C-alpha cells in the first residue's frame, strides 16, 4: 500500500514537546493504517502500519476499549494536533519517548471523552532510500533554491540603488536623511552576514527553528519533485 | 443505605424499560447496592469497596474522574448498558461517537423472590415522587402569594 | 583515530564523476589514515582506515612496492587533491568504481613516476550518526542561516523603498523612467519565485550544483558548529 | 387524567404490601379506572357512570359526602387513629372499602377489578409516575424558590 | 324472656316525636335484645325481639353495612334514650312508624358516628295480658290511689276549717276580713270541679300529659303491684 | 249499632260476684236493644244485641213465658238494680260465669214476680278499640285530670293556713286546745303518702274499690271525653 | 651480442664503483645476460624470455611498459640526476633494482646470478672488449674526419 | 694523466693478455709512471727522468735512439718488422721489453716495478678510463656520422 507513504512526504515537520525530549516529525493516518516518520535531527525513524495491527495493537493496550480496527485510526488521527495545530496543548496527551537500539516508542497516552486513551508507536530505525527524500535530498534543494532566491532578490536590491542615482544625481536632496540608506554592495553584505548574523543563523537548535519558518517551502519543493 | 432508582435501558430488549436502584453509603467508592428490575422479575448486585478501586486501574480510568463516571451510568445517548439474563453479568459501556468500552460490570445475581423486591423499591419511591409535593406545593403558593409584595 | 575524523567535517563535499555516474565524496587523509566519506544523495558511504589496515590493502595490491605505511597515504593525494577539486586530472585514473551487496569499494586507479598505482576505498553504507552530521544536521543550517538572508535582504531591500518613494511623494521629481523599479513585497515576489524560478533553482540533480554553486557556504556552516 | 397511589395493607395477605392507583378526567365522580399491584401481578378494573349512584343511594350517606370520607384511606388520610376497611378477594376479584369506625362497617364503595393481561407492564409503568414527576417537583423546588 | 319483660314493666311511659301523631311508648333495651311497647291511646304494641332478629332485621334493613348484634344495641338505643327523656330533645332520628294488620314499624333513620344508620320496630298487637299490665291494672292503681290523696286533703281541710271556726265563734275574735277561706264543704268542692275545671285537665290529648305532670306515679304504683 | 255504645260509654261500672271471682259490669239497656260489658280486671268481655236475637234466648230460657223482644228488654232491666247501681243487695238470685274459650257466659238467674225468669249473656271477649273507650282512654283521664283535685285543695288547703295566723295576732284564743291543726305543707304532703299510705290506696284487689268510689267522678270524664 | 657496461653503486660498496656489463640478441626482452664486478669476482646470470614478462605480469604493467623500463634502469640510460638503487649483498649474491620516489620504491625486476667462474676471463673480457670497440671507432673516427673533408674538399674534381 | 693502455702478451704465461699502462706527464723522456695488470693481479712502479736518462748507457745510445724504440714498444710506435716480446717475471717484480730481431734480440729497458695489494681499487681505475676512452667515441662517431651526410644536401643546394 505505497498510498501511505505518498502523503507523508507532503506533510511537513513540526514541533513535538515530549515528557523528556523533543523531536520533529510527520505523520499520514488513513481508514486502513498510517506512516508516521520521526526524527530528532541525530537520526531518523519510521513505522508503517495496516489496519490489521492497528486494531491489534490496540487492545493490547486500550484494553477497556473495545473499537472497530479502521475507526481507531480515525479517532487517534483527531488527537494528533499538537504539532500543525496550535502550538498549544496537547491537553494531558504526554509524548513519552524511549530509545532502544534503532527502536523508538512514542507511548502517547492521553484522553479520550475523558477515559485513558493509550496509544504506542513502534517506529524503527528509519531506511536510506527514505531519509533520503525526506531530509536530504529535499531539503537540500532548499539551501540551493534559497540561494538563487537571494541573488536573485539582492540583484534586485541593485535596482533600488540604480534608481536612486537619477534622483541623487540631480539634488533634488530627500526630505528625511532617515530613509537615507547607503548603497547595497553585494561583496560587502555577504562578508559581514558570516560574521554576525551567521553565527547565530545557522543555528539549527534542535530543529524547531526548521519548522517554523522553512516548511512553507519545504512543500513546495518535495512536491515539485515528482512533478 | 441511602438508595437510588433511575430508569436504565437495556440493548438486550430495546423497547421494554428496566430500572436500575443504587444505595449508596455516603461514599460512593465505598460501594453501594445496585439492582437491576422490570416489575415481574429483579436482578441484586453488590459492588463494595475493593472492587472499585480494582476498576480505573484495569481499565486505565483515573479515579480523579471515575467514581464520578459512574454517578451518570448508575443514576443519570452516552452510556449504554447491555444484560443478557442467563449471563448474569451486567456489563455496560460508555457509549460515544464511533465506539465505546467497558467500565467494569458485576455479575448482578437475580432473585427468587421478586414480589418484596419490586415492592420495596415502589414501598419507597413514593418519596422522591409524591413526598416532593411537600416541598413543591410549599414554594407554589408561597412565591406566587410575594407576589403583590413586591408591588408595594 | 579521532582527529582524523575531525577534518572529516571541515571538508567540503565534491562531485567526482565516474564511468559508472557521478559520485559525492569529501576525503580527508593524514597519516595515521584517511577518512572518505561518498554519496549519490540517495546513500552514504563512510570508511575510517588506519595505518593498519592500509598496508594491508597497499601491499596486497600493489605487490612490487617498497612504499612505507604512512608515506603511501601522501602519495596517495596527488592523485586525489589534484583530481577531487575538478575534472582536470590526467586520464592516468580510471576510478571505476562499483557496489553491491550493502557496501560500496572505490575502485581507484591512477600512476606514479609511470609506475601502475592500484588501491581500492572498502566503503560500508554510513552509519545514522554520520548520515546527518555531515548532511542533515549541517545542510538544516545551511536553510534556516540562509534563509536570514533573504529576510535581512528584503529588509534593506523595502528599507530602498522609503528612500526611493520618499522623493517622488514629496520633492516630487523624475529621473531616466527606464529603471521604473517596481516597489518591494516579500509575497508578491516569493509567489513569482515559486511558479517561476523556484522549480530551476531547487534542482536537486547528480549533486553537481549542490557544490559547483553552494559548497563554499557548507564549511563556513559546519566550521561555526563545532570549532 | 391525575392519579393518586397509597401504600395499602390486605387482610388475606398481611405481609404483602399492596399498592393502588386508579386515574381519572376532572372529576372523580364521572367514573375512573382501578388498579391494584402487589409488586408481581396486576388487578386493573374500571367504573361507570350509572354505578356513580349506584353506591351512595345503596349505603345512607348523601351524594354530597360520596368519595368525601372515601379520601381518607386510598389517599394517605389515615389520621391519628382513622382507619379504612380495604380487602380484595384475589381468586374471585371482588373489591369492597366500607368505612371502619368503632365496630361498624358502614359500606361506601366496592369494585370488580380483576388481574390484568399485562403484570410487569403496569408495575414498571406506575414506577415512572415516580420517577417522571420527581424531576418535576425538584424542577420547581429550586425554580420557585429563586425564580 | 323473663328479664327483658318484667323489665319493661319497671319502664314509665314516655311518648316520643312521630311526623304523624306520636305514640306514648316505653322501651327497655338489655344486652340480650330489647323488648319495647308503644300504644297510642287506643291500640298498644309490644315486640320482643332477640339476638336473633336483630343481626337478622339489621342485615336486611341496612344490607351495605355491617355490624355485631350484640354490641349493635347500644349504637340503637343512643338514639331513643335522648326522646325518651324529652321529646323535644335531640332526634337525630325522623321516625316514620307505620301500622296494619296486627303488627306495627317503627322506621329509625339515623345517623351514627357520621356513618348513617338504619333500623326498624316491626312490632304487633300488644297480647290482652300486656294491655293491662302496663295500663288497665296499674293505671286503676293511680286514678284510685290519687283519690285517697283528695280525700285526705279534705280531711285535713275540714279540721282546719273547725280552727278558724274555734276562733270566729267560740274565740269570738276578727282578722283583716279578707282571706275568709269559706267552710270547705266537699260536696260543693266536686260540684264545681267537674264543670269549670275537670275539662282542661282530664283530656288526655295526645298522651303528653300522662308522660309528664303524672308519669312519676305510674312507676310508683307498677313497681308496687308486681315488682 | 251506635246508639248502644254510646250509652254503654257514659254508664258507671257495678260489682257482681260468682263464688270465687267477681267482675266488674257495665251494663246499657234499651227497647232498641241492649249493649253490655264486663270484666275482671284482666281482659274485657263486651256483647252488644239487636232486638232480633233478643226473642230466641228469652224463648229458649223462659220456656212457659212469653213477652214480645221490646216490652221485654225493660223487664229484664230489672238487673240494673241487683245489679247494685248504687251497692245494693248482690244476693237475690245469684250469677254465674264461666270464662270457657275466647267469649265468656253470663247467666243470670232470677225470679220475676215469683216466676222464675232465666236469661243468659253470650258474651265474647271484647275488642281493643273497645277497651280503649270503656277503661285505657277514659280511665287515664280521671287520674290525669284528679291530679287537680289535689291541686285545687293544695291551693284551698294552704290557703287557710293563711287565714288562721291572721288570728293568731289578732288574738289567740284557742278553745279546743286539740283543734290545733299543724300547717299544711304540700311538699311534705305527697311525700308521706307515696310513703305510708300509697302501698295499701293503690291497691285495686277485685275492682270493687273501682265503683264503690271514682264512679262518681268516671261517669263525668268519660263523658265530658268528648267535646 | 651487444653489451651495454656501466657504472653502478652497490649498498655493498657504496663508495667502490660496480661496473655491469649486459648482453643480449637483437631485442633485449628476448633474454639478456647481465654480468657485475668490481675488479675482482664477478657475477653471471641468464634471463629467459618467458622470465621476463613473469617480471613485467607481475609489476601491473604490460610487455612494452615494462621493456623499456628495464633499459632506463639496467643500462644507466637514464639520465645524471636519476635515481637508481642497486643492491647486491655479497652473501646470497642476489642482484636487484628499485625506482627511488617519496621514500617508495619498487622491485621492477631482479635476478640470481653464480659467483664467477673466473675473475680473470671477466674482468679481462671487459677491457679487452673495451679496448676493441675504441679501437674499431678509431679508424673509423680517423676516416670520418679524414673523409669529412675528402667529401666536400673539392667538390669539383 | 695521459695514459695509453696496451694489450700485452707475456712470454713467459702467454695466453693471458695483460695490460700496461704507460702514464707519461707531458714530457716523456722525464718519468714513466707505470702499471700493469691481468684482470686480478696488479703493478706499479715509476722510472724517474733518471732511471731513463742513465738507460742510455745500457742500450748505450743517445736518449733519441732511446726514446724512440720506447713509444714503438710501449706506446705502440707501430712498425712493419718492429717487434718486442714483452717478457717479465712476478717472483722478482722486473719488467723488461727487448725488440725482437732476425734469430737475434736484446733487452732495451728496464722497470725495477713491484706489485700492489689492492686489485679491486686498481681494476677499476682502469676499467673506469677504459670504458670512457671507448665511449667518447661512441659520442665522437655519432656527431662526426651526421655531418658526412650533410655533404648530400650541399653538394647541389
Amino acid at each position: 500500500m505505497e498510498e501511505l507513504e505518498q502523503g507523508l512526504l507532503m506533510q511537513p515537520w513540526a514541533w513535538l514537546q515530549l515528557a523528556e525530549n523533543s523531536l520533529l516529525a510527520k505523520v499520514f493516518i488513513t481508514k486502513q493504517g498510517y506512516a508516521l516518520l520521526v526524527s530528532d535531527l541525530q537520526q531518523v525513524w519510521h513505522e508503517q502500519v495496516d489496519t490489521s495491527v492497528v486494531s491489534q495493537r490496540a487492545k493490547e493496550l486500550n484494553k477497556r476499549l473495545t473499537a472497530p480496527p479502521a475507526a481507531f485510526l480515525c479517532h487517534l488521527d483527531n488527537l494528533l494536533r499538537p504539532l500543525l495545530k496550535d502550538a498549544a496543548h496537547p491537553s494531558e496527551a504526554t509524548f513519552s519517548c524511549d530509545c532502544v537500539a534503532d527502536a523508538l516508542i512514542l507511548r502517547v497516552r492521553s484522553e479520550l471523552s475523558g477515559l485513558p486513551f493509550y496509544w504506542n508507536f513502534h517506529c524503527m530505525l528509519a531506511s536510506p532510500s527514505l531519509v533520503s527524500q525526506h531530509l536530504i535530498r529535499p531539503l537540500m534543494g532548499m539551501s540551493l533554491a534559497l540561494q538563487c532566491q537571494v541573488r536573485e532578490l539582492a540583484t534586485l536590491l541593485h535596482m533600488k540603488d540604480l534608481e536612486i542615482q537619477d534622483y541623487q544625481e540631480s539634488g533634488a536632496t530627500l526630505i528625511r536623511d532617515r530613509l537615507k540608506t547607503e548603497p547595497f554592495e553585494e561583496n560587502s553584505f555577504l562578508e559581514q552576514f558570516m560574521i554576525e548574523k551567521l553565527p547565530e543563523a545557522c543555528s539549527i537548535g534542535d530543529g524547531k527553528p526548521f519548522v517554523m519558518n522553512l516548511q512553507d517551502l519545504y512543500m513546495a519543493v518535495t512536491t515539485q519533485h515528482h512533478h | 443505605m441511602e438508595r437510588k432508582i433511575s430508569r436504565i435501558h437495556l440493548v438486550s430488549e430495546p423497547s421494554i424499560t428496566h430500572f436500575l436502584q443504587v444505595s449508596w453509603e455516603k461514599t460512593l467508592e465505598s460501594g453501594f447496592v445496585i439492582t437491576l428490575t422490570d416489575g415481574h422479575s429483579a436482578w441484586t448486585g453488590t459492588v463494595s469497596e475493593s472492587e472499585i478501586s480494582q476498576e480505573a486501574d484495569d481499565m486505565a480510568m483515573e479515579k480523579g474522574k471515575y467514581v464520578g463516571e459512574l454517578r451518570k451510568a448508575l443514576l443519570s445517548d452516552v452510556y449504554t448498558f447491555n444484560f443478557s439474563k442467563e449471563s448474569c453479568y451486567f456489563f455496560f459501556e460508555k457509549n460515544l461517537k464511533d465506539v465505546s468500552f467497558r467500565l467494569g460490570s458485576f455479575n448482578l445475581e437475580k432473585v427468587e423472590n421478586p414480589a418484596e423486591v419490586i415492592r420495596e423499591l415502589i414501598c419507597y419511591c413514593l418519596d422522591t415522587i409524591a413526598e416532593n409535593q411537600a416541598k413543591n406545593e410549599h414554594l407554589q403558593k408561597e412565591n406566587e402569594r410575594l407576589l403583590r409584595d413586591w408591588n408595594d
